[PDB]
RNA sequence: UCGA
DNA sequence: GCATCCGTGAGTCGAGGGTAATAAGCACAATTTAACACTTTTGTCAAG
DNA sequence: CTTGACAAAAGTGTTAAATTGTGCTATACTGGGAGCTGTCACGGATGC
């Protein structure tokens, strides 16, 4: 709806980083070997980077689109397109906080 | 700046780092996903044994190790050798390694792309061929044109609608005369871009009309193949289409070969005698 | 079978160090541009096909099938908001299919989308 | 992936504008429709 | 224009007894000269069953009413003892060349 | 080549400006189908097909040979965009 | 008929081609040779150095190895997918130290891919070929120092992975150091441990004057082996404590060890010679009584001394040089796998033996197969040496096979390729082809083994040639290596040979490769044959001393191309080496005693010997290849006659008559035709296509696999849920394409029904469901269908289900149906077409019969090439083959022409006389005479100087024909040309690339999954990709929206192909793209970096481009 | 051959430096376009039809 | 690893 | 300042062919999932 | 279109059968390991 002349380039806070984050993916899992459908806290799980099938629910319940965007009572997905698994990213908050090593390794490094 | 020391890792999403099983009952999937399951493994182990009050030294170095690991999502094997799955040599491809290089996300998928409507094929001789006009082969060339096509089939009975002339094209090779007249109804007037690579000289890129004609073989006039480099010992050359009619406007007025004559080098003209013209007209 | 595991998309190609692996994967749960105009030619054609029947059945009919609310509706549920039974939705939804049968017969537009 | 800077998306050439007599005769009669309004 | 053998599936296939392969021997099947003596005939079949170790040709056939063959010595295929060969032809009259994959 | 390309390049300073104009009218003789036109029934554009000969479906010619005879008008910021769209689309379906 | 030229003869033949695969495979294998008298080299190599294995106690010792009988034949382990190869059963014992417990039990190792005759591996059922390599041979070597302007700097060097490069560069403070895996020391502390203390160093150092105190250091010269053992430990490896016994264990390895560190034998032996000293071992020195020795440093050090003294006899050695140059053959590989995975084993017996019950373990459970059968598997699948054989003609195999390569794991890359690896060096000559390579990037980085060059065991390659005593030719032939050959002083084969003496005294010679002329005293010998300073390909193009370099390499290069031709022909004018080329390429079926014919039998050739035994030579007569390019024997031989031993029998692809035959020959004229053959093209005769001339035959395979899914099994059947009859037709019962059946693109090869991934039907296809009543059932329509472009019958038809004896399918799977669909290809429009001296080119506009510039007889040309491309290329070979081809239509008999060897001008022209001699009489003889045409070109002929004045039109006509013109009359027209054109039969050859093929085109279809970029390519049915200097040029001509369109409409945007593909259908004006997808997916991606990237508007306010999606 | 086939391959490298300059010389000039009709400056350079032939 |  | 070390590149489109490999083991609690007995709707039929 | 009688489809509750997660083994075991070379030009940080 608007016109798009400019693009800029920053540093991302953590807490900018917990905004985009629909949930922290701690499982380091990918899917069961059996269901194949995506694990509980897994990198692929539904209940944060959305649903696999378009405004179907992960455990059913919600499928249409009549119902949108509301988030389920079972698994806790939320009912909208699966395009969203495309531009939806998490987090992971670390124990102690590390570096970025493009800064550290950089040729002029920023830090040093 | 202290958010150069960063707490919370970002997680690119399912789709951008995809797991998908192929034909055959394969599976597949991408490094970073194996990249960011050892980060996050060493870090709930490390959050374990830290809040259970294990001794300074195993803390530390795991602590090391969710540093080299958070390294290893980011740019790998920028530090020490580089992290590969086990038995193999390959490195796993981080972000960085996506971003940047040869066929990094600009290189490859950003400053130039593949695109739908065009193809390509051997190139032969145009004596016939005046200028602007090129050899456009009738298979290629339906296929190609098949959204104009399936329009042109709409408007001039044959089909009650789209879908009717699509599934008439696709299965059973008929090709009744009514679509090859049909295929040129939808196409004279509109010029397809002709391409030999490599592209140096903006010539290598020059619009010509398509003609209907038999043979797999794309014919190209005699003299613009001095400007494309091109030659005939089974070089091959691609085509476009352009779709609007802004794109059609700039093909057919600036982009054409027609339109372009002298060198946008030199000044001199490009496209002039050559070969066996000069011969001739010498003797 | 379980055993094995999967394959990386960084995996190269041949003598070309260039060449990977996942370029060569499609993506098919994705629309593709020719069945974004197919699923709209046949929501088009199938509601022009449908203003043939009567204001009723035509309706009933697409909420039987649930091109209004996304959902099925029980012949209980067509018929408590029409006040009929549902032996009524029953038999009008039947007839108007067949209604519906004579023109594709002869219009031949809809006799396509068959898979 | 936006229109390129040069060319005929120069920001110089891309604001011509096209009319026909008669459209433009009529949009030209449209100006004294709304001096009366 | 076209052959048919019981033996042969296509172009390919070999035959029991021949030295020849299939379009080694249609390679000499074009490359015969029939003769129409009928003005109005458009269409014909020729007929041909060699057994046993005999060379078959042209003259080999099986002659009938309105045609024949200008070169009775055009080799066809060896066959070797006990190779038996049964074939079939259908030759019809037109102007030009006119390539395989074109005709049905 | 298009005929008339040396005196369309002649009508204006940049080639890009032709490029733009002819582009946009195509378009406009696109949206109401050649019923805008400017053209007579002899400067009717007519491509010959051997079921009929009938006017060139192809708008970009038909741009063409139209600004050919200069019977449009062109220049930048001429009139309302918003006018523009409201009594084009009026005056033909 | 047929005719020779040229005096040369060679002495010896060209010994088999084959050989340096096989051969040099053998002596790696020694299959029947026992287990007592193995040479101990090669496979007993990686064996024996491999063991014992030690480390209450324990050692495993070798015993031998059962070579195993392969479990199925080469031809069922195709059709199966199976890797040709042979269990090989390992004979050890396992034998207590202290217990004295002696367990001796044979085990198994693995099975170990076998070579076929033609020497070639059959691995996962498609053959492939390992090619050799190349390298500098280990030892030591001497070159100039590369900083220093002054003295020079030694190397040492071992086998590849085999051990350190041990370099020594003395640095200019005058002091020395040296420099190994990237660090510096003096020598004056190594050989501490070599047994040579302060005054044992100094002894004769004083030899070369100024050069002592290069060595000495009173620092170190002070301590004694066990003190500086730790001292040089701490700097190498400064990655744990300087322990002593860990400079004992560590150091020791890096030399002593004859595992960790293997010095070629090559290498041993010529660093042997070469220093004037001697070696024991393949290390660099000996571990013995704690201390060390040396039997290395000292000559290395004293030759690099004496080389720094300027002393005759130690010189610096040229790198490049092939006689410090080997070559790695497959053998030699195949050992060089083996040994490492059977040191990966061996260290599978050592924690292996430390766990368990260390009382009674028989060494069959001491053995695993895995780090050894992998390590092989992982070789001749994955090696850059080992990759697919080129079946596309035998000459294709039998030249691929011959190749020598500098690449692959062991060798180089393009990124550090120089001048030095691509340049050939003096020494090459008779031992390496100076033009056969790729016009690629890998110019002289892939050669080929030359005629006459052999590789022995050691490496090193040697050409024969004859010595001579005083003026007179000996028939002794002698091998003798690059370094061998600089020695003597070697005369030319095209020397004036008398019968046995030398003739002139003027003898063409050289030394090392520098050319003199050399009396009939100094000359001690002389090469065999010109032929062998070229590979086979380009041997068979005659009259190459008339090509220049580029386009012999050219079409030598384009030989390998060649696909095969139905009806294909002989050259008319060959070197003569066709003969041994289908015979060593093992294509053709001769016999093997000298036997008769009992029956002929297109499918089985029987033929009964003088031994009395009848055997019978089946025939593979319609087979795919690698190429496509079918394999076809035609059997030449008569019901019954005689046929001596050796003789030939059954033909080959490539082959008449046992000849090697690539393209045909046709008539060529050499004229420009209506701007047609432009640019190198090529017109062709259309009675070409009626009498099917470079008409090819090619199969394909196409196979399919029904598994078992979660969702369900599948299944080969014919039945479809939404089928149409007329589809099913050529299907016979189970759903398979029947042989011979009619095949066109998009008609289904074989049935597949899976069950589908459901869901459910859209509201709108659910209600259209209804309306039909038609139920889509659970399993749908997986079928293989023959994809575009390509199609026709079916010559065969493989079936392997699951549960089949001998056939053992993947976990999971079901079934796989695998057919072959063969087509025979005319020459088209655009195909590819070439002759051997280098000329290429494609089909322009096949010209009908009717119109062709003929000549008197009324005989048509069947190509008219444009001689526009001939002075460029400089090619006169064309022009001489042209020129004989006038010759041979006539005379009716072929030529022979060696290269180097035969033909001339006088001759030639000779042979045109004759021809027309006869020519003209069968002229005038059948009541004819000159015709007013051809008067009409032999005035301005004559007026031009091209024929002398005042002679009758007789023998202006003569003197015409001679130069290779004729008179030439237009087919179109009837009118002659104005001028003569040569005219005659040309060798042309059908090179393999076609438009059917290379031709290809795309609308809508796949789209990758990371991006929504199309997939390049035919296979994936994708569309072009727009380089970025396309973009340029679109950039450059000023054109927006085209480029708008590129980057987005229709490459990678969502809505964009979409709403487009729908404006075209309803025939609409495209709109604007929007997003380009992979720029977001770009933008995220830089967001998992932690990168911040807003996209402002025109005020620095942010919109979203991910349009409401992850807005959270 | 000898310094033949050295050619062939002087070519085959000097082909592949030629992107080298060329992708570099598109991505520093790529910004440049025409855009004011005259940037209206005074600033200018002359061109000199003669060349000095050194030595001569 | 070939085609241009 | 002056030698050395680390970092970054290096040509364009295609054509193909593609995928190897696991030495801990057992007992039991915790859920999860397939099994199954019987309920409430839903769809269909006959006659009105 | 309506009323009642019924088969089949779909529901709902409890249970049998799998699948999955957790724990412990007490003779004494106390610092890994694999290496790989025949670039090349340049630009900046770092060290003499
Ligand atoms: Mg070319
Ligand atoms: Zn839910």
């Amino acid at each position: 709806k608007k016109e798009v002349r400019k693009v800029r380039i920053a540093l991302a806070s953590p807490e900018k980083i917990r905004s985009w984050s629909y949930g922290e993916v701690e499982k380091p899992e990918t899917i069961n070997y059996r269901t194949l459908k995506p694990e509980r806290d897994g990198l692929f799980d539904e209940r944060i980077f959305g649903p696999i099938k378009d405004y179907e629910c992960a455990c059913g319940k919600y499928k249409r689109q009549r119902f949108e965007g509301k988030v389920c009572e079972r698994c806790g997905v939320e009912v909208t397109r699966s395009i969203v698994r495309r531009y939806r990213m998490g987090h992971i908050e670390l124990a102690t906080p590390a570096a970025h090593i493009w800064f550290v390794k950089d040729v002029p490094s920023k830090i040093g | 700046p202290e958010w150069m020391i960063l707490e919370a890792v970002p997680v690119l999403p399912p789709d951008l780092r995809p797991m998908v099983q192929v034909d055959g009952g394969r599976f597949a999937t991408s490094d970073l996903n194996d990249l960011y399951r050892r980060l996050i493994n060493r870090n709930n182990r490390l959050k374990k044994l830290l809040a259970q009050g294990a001794p300074e030294i195993i803390i530390r170095n795991e602590k090391r190790m969710l540093q080299e690991a958070v390294d290893a999502v980011i740019d790998n094997g920028r530090r020490g050798s580089p992290v590969t799955n086990p038995g193999s040599e390959r490195p796993l491809r981080s972000l960085t390694d996506i971003l940047s290089g040869k066929q990094g996300r600009f290189r490859q998928n950003l400053l130039g792309k593949r695109v739908d409507y065009s193809g390509r094929s051997v190139i032969v001789v145009g004596p016939q061929l005046k200028l602007h006009q090129c050899g456009l082969p009738k298979r290629m060339a339906l296929e190609l044109f098949k959204p104009f096509l399936l329009k042109k089939m709409e408007e001039k009975a044959f089909a009650p609608n789209v879908k009717a002339a699509r599934r008439m094209l696709e299965r059973q090779r008929d090709i009744k005369d009514e679509v090859w007249d049909a295929l040129e109804e939808v196409i004279h007037g509109k010029v397809v871009l002709l391409n030999r690579a490599p592209t140096l000289h903006r010539l290598g890129i020059q619009a010509f009309q398509p003609v209907l004609v038999e043979g797999q073989s794309i014919q190209l006039h005699p003299l613009v193949c001095e400007a494309f480099n091109a030659d005939f010992d089974g070089d091959q050359m691609a085509v476009h289409v352009p779709l609007s009619s802004f794109a059609q406007a700039e093909a057919r007025i600036q982009m054409l070969s027609a339109h372009n004559l002298l060198s946008p080098a030199s000044g001199e003209p490009l496209a002039k005698p050559s070969r066996d013209i000069i011969l001739g007209l010498y003797y | 079978k379980i055993a094995q595991e999967p394959v990386s998309l960084e995996t190269p190609i041949g003598d070309e160090k260039d060449s990977f692996y996942g370029d060569f994967i499609p993506d098919e749960n994705l629309p593709s541009p020719v069945e974004a105009a197919a699923q709209s030619l046949l929501s088009e054609e199938l509601e022009k096909a449908l203003s043939k029947l009567s204001e009723r059945e035509a309706m009933v009919l697409k909420l039987r099938k649930g091109l209004i609310d996304g959902r099925e509706h029980t012949l209980e549920e067509v018929g408590a908001y029409f006040g009929v039974t549902r032996e009524r939705i029953r038999q009008i939804e039947n007839k108007a299919l067949r209604k519906l049968k004579y023109h594709e017969s002869r219009t031949r537009k809809l006799r396509d989308f068959l898979e | 992936g936006r229109l390129i800077p040069a060319g005929t998306g120069s920001d110089f050439v891309r604001f011509t504008q096209v009319v026909d007599q008669r459209t433009l005769k009529a949009i030209e009669e449209a100006r004294k429709e709304a001096v009366e309004a | 224009t076209s052959v048919y053998i019981e033996d042969v599936l296509h172009e390919f296939s070999t035959i029991p007894g021949v030295k020849e392969d299939v379009v080694e021997i249609i390679l000499n099947l074009k490359e015969l000269v029939v003769r129409f003596l009928d003005p109005k005939m458009a269409s014909t079949t020729l007929i041909l069953r060699a057994e046993g170790p005999k060379e078959v040709r042209a003259g080999d056939f099986t002659p009938s009413a309105d045609v024949e063959i200008m070169n009775p010595d055009l080799h066809i295929a060896t066959l070797e003892e006990g190779g038996k060969l049964y074939m079939e032809v259908r030759v019809d009259r037109g102007v030009g060349y006119v390539p395989a994959e074109r005709h049905g | 080549a298009e005929p008339g390309i040396d005196k369309l390049f002649g009508m204006v300073d940049s080639k890009y400006r032709l490029t733009v104009v002819v582009a946009k009218r195509a378009q406009q003789l696109l949206r109401h189908r050649f019923k805008n036109t400017v053209l007579e029934p002899e400067e009717r554009p007519k491509m010959r097909t051997l079921e009929g000969l009938y006017d060139d479906p192809n708008a970009v010619t038909w741009a063409m040979k139209e600004l050919l005879t200069g019977r449009l008008f062109f220049g930048e910021n001429l009139v309302p965009e918003d006018r523009l769209q409201k009594e084009m689309e009026r005056l033909y379906p | 008929e047929i005719k020779r030229f040229g005096r040369i003869r060679e002495v010896i033949p060209l010994p088999p081609l084959t050989e340096i695969q096989v051969e040099s495979y053998k002596k790696a294998l020694q299959a029947d040779v026992p287990p007592e008298k193995r040479e101990n080299v090669g496979i007993q190599a990686a064996f024996k150095e491999t063991f014992p294995i030690e480390e209450g106690g324990l050692v495993l010792d070798f015993l031998e190895y059962r070579i195993g009988d392969p479990p199925f034949s080469q031809d069922e382990c195709r059709e199966k997918d199976l890797t040709y190869q042979a269990p090989l059963y390992a004979r050890l014992q396992l034998i207590h130290k202290d217990t004295g417990l002696i367990k001796e039990d044979e085990v198994f190792l693995g099975h170990l891919p076998l070579m076929t005759e033609d020497g070639s591996f059959i691995i996962n059922g498609a053959d492939r070929v390992i090619v050799s390599q190349i390298h500098r041979s280990p030892g030591v070597y001497f070159t100039p120092d590369p900083a220093r302007p002054g003295r020079y700097i030694a190397s040492i060097i071992p086998l590849p992975k085999r051990g350190p490069w041990i370099d020594l560069e003395v640095e200019a403070s005058g002091v020395v150091t040296m420099k190994v895996n990237k660090r510096k020391f003096p020598l004056v502390l190594l050989l501490r441990v070599l047994g040579y203390d302060q005054e044992t160093l100094v002894r004769e150092l004083s030899a070369y004057g100024d050069l002592v105190q290069g060595l000495l250091d009173e620092a170190v010269l002070a301590m004694r082996p066990e003190e500086a053992m730790v001292r040089l430990f701490t700097l190498l490896r400064p990655g744990d404590p300087p322990k002593k016994d860990k400079a004992l264990a560590y150091l020791f390895g890096l030399l002593a060890d004859p595992k960790r560190y293997d010095l070629g034998e090559a290498g041993r032996y010529k660093a042997e010679e070469k220093l004037g000293v001697g070696l024991s071992g393949r290390t660099l020195v000996r571990f013995e009584d704690g201390e060390f020795k040396d039997e290395v440093f000292l000559p290395t050090l004293r030759y690099l001394f004496a080389l720094t003294a300027g002393v005759p006899g130690h010189e610096v050695d040229d790198i490049d040089h092939l006689g410090n140059r080997r070559i790695r053959t497959v053998g030699e590989l195949m050992a060089d796998q083996f040994r490492v995975g059977l040191a990966r084993l061996a260290r599978g017996v050592r924690e292996r033996m430390v766990m368990g019950s260390p009382d009674t373990l028989t060494p069959a459970k001491l053995v695993n197969s895995r780090p050894l059968e992998a390590a092989l598997r992982e070789f001749f699948s994955r090696s850059q040496l080992s990759q697919f054989k080129d079946e596309t003609n035998p000459l294709s195999s039998l030249r691929h096979k011959r190749r020598i390569s500098a690449l692959g794991p062991g060798g180089l890359t393009r990124e550090r390729a120089g001048f030095d690896v691509r340049d050939v060096h003096r020494t090459h000559y008779g031992r390496i082809c100076p033009v056969e390579t790729p016009e690629g990037a890998n110019i002289g980085l892939i050669t080929s083994l030359a005629a006459y060059a052999r590789v022995d065991a050691l490496g090193f390659i040697r050409t024969p040639y004859r010595r001579v005593k005083n003026g007179v030719v000996t028939e002794e032939v002698v091998y003798m290596t690059a370094s061998e050959e600089d020695r003597y002083t070697i005369a030319q084969a095209n020397t004036p040979l008398e019968g046995d003496r030398i003739a002139t005294d003027r003898v063409v010679a050289r030394r090392r490769g520098e050319p003199v002329i050399v009396a009939p005293e100094e000359v001690e010998f002389m090469d065999v044959s010109p032929k062998q300073v070229f590979s086979l390909n380009t041997n068979l193009i005659p009259f190459l001393e008339h090509d220049d370099a580029n386009r012999a390499l050219m079409g030598s290069n384009m030989q390998t191309q060649a696909v095969p031709l139905i009806r294909a022909q002989a050259p008319v004018v060959m070197t003569g080496l066709e003969e041994r080329v289908v015979r060593d390429s093992l294509a053709a079926l001769y016999a093997e005693e000298d036997g008769e014919v009992v029956k002929v039998d297109g499918t089985r050739i029987a033929v009964r010997y003088e031994d009395g035994r009848l055997v019978e030579h089946p025939l593979r007569r319609y087979a795919r290849s690698n190429q496509g390019t079918a394999f076809d024997q035609r059997p030449r031989v008569r019901v019954g006659q005689r046929v001596k031993k050796g003789d030939l029998l059954a033909d080959g692809p490539a082959s008449e008559e046992g000849f090697l035959a690539l393209g045909q020959n046709v008539l060529v004229a050499i004229m420009p035709f209506d701007g047609y053959n432009f640019e190198d093209a090529i017109v062709i005769s259309e009675e070409l296509l009626k009498r099917d001339f470079y008409t090819s035959i090619h199969i394909e395979r196409y196979e399919i696999e029904a598994r078992d899914t979660k969702l369900g099994p599948e299944r080969i059947t014919r039945d479809i849920p939404h089928l149409s009859e007329a589809a099913l037709r050529d299907l016979d019962e189970e759903g398979i394409v029947r042989i011979g059946a009619e095949v066109k693109p998009g008609d289904i090869l074989v049935g597949r029904t899976s069950f589908k991934g459901e869901q459910e039907p859209s509201p709108e296809e659910r209600l259209l469901r209804s309306i039909f009543g038609e139920k889509a059932r659970d399993v749908k329509d997986t079928s293989l269908r023959v994809p575009p472009g390509e199609g026709g019958i079916v010559v065969g038809r493989l079936r392997l289900r699951r549960g089949d004896p001998g056939v053992e399918l993947k976990p999971g799977v079901r079934e796989v149906v695998r057919v072959f669909v063969a087509q025979k290809r005319k020459l088209q429009v655009g195909d590819k077409l070439a002759n051997r001296h280098g000329n290429k080119g494609v089909v322009a506009k096949i010209l009908p019969v009717e119109d062709m510039p003929h000549l008197p007889d009324g005989t048509p040309v069947d190509v008219i090439l444009n001689p526009l491309g001939v002075p460029s290329r400089m090619n006169l070979g064309q022009i001489l083959e042209t020129h004989l081809g006038l010759a041979g239509y006539f005379l009716g008999q072929r030529y022979i022409s060696p290269v180097f060897d035969g033909a001339t001008e006088p001759e030639i022209k000779e042979l045109l006389a004759e021809a027309f001699n006869l020519y003209f009489g069968k002229r005038q003889g059948e009541g004819f005479g000159v015709d007013k045409r051809e008067k009409e070109v032999l005035a301005r002929a004559e007026k031009l100087g091209l024929v002398s004045p005042g002679k009758s039109p007789e023998e202006q006509l003569k003197e015409l024909f001679d130069l290779g013109k004729v008179v030439l009359y237009d087919g179109r027209t009837g009118e002659p040309f104005e001028g003569p054109i040569v005219v005659g039969q040309m060798f042309i050859m059908k090179l393999y690339h076609m438009v059917e093929d290379k031709m290809h085109a795309r609308s809508t279809g796949p789209y990758s999954l990371i991006t929504q970029q199309p997939l390049g390519g035919k296979a994936q049915f994708g569309g072009q990709r727009f380089g970025e200097m396309e973009v340029w040029a679109l950039e450059a001509y000023g054109a927006a929206h085209t480029l708008q369109e590129m980057l987005t409409i229709k490459s990678d945007d969502i809505e964009g192909r979409n709403a487009a593909y729908q404006a075209i259908i309803k025939g609409e004006d495209v709109p604007e793209p929007s997003v380009p997808e992979s720029f977001r997916v770009l933008v995220k991606e830089l967001q998992a970096l932690a990168l911040d990237v807003q996209t402002l508007d025109e005020k620095d306010n942010p919109v979203d481009i991910f349009e409401g999606l992850a807005s959270k | 051959s000898h310094g033949a086939r050295k050619g062939g391959a002087d070519t085959a490298l000097r082909t592949a430096d030629s992107g080298y300059l060329t992708r570099k010389l598109v991505d520093v000039a790529h910004e440049i376009v025409v855009r004011e009709a005259d940037c209206g400056t005074t600033n200018y350079i002359s061109v000199p039809l003669f060349q000095m032939d050194e030595v001569t």
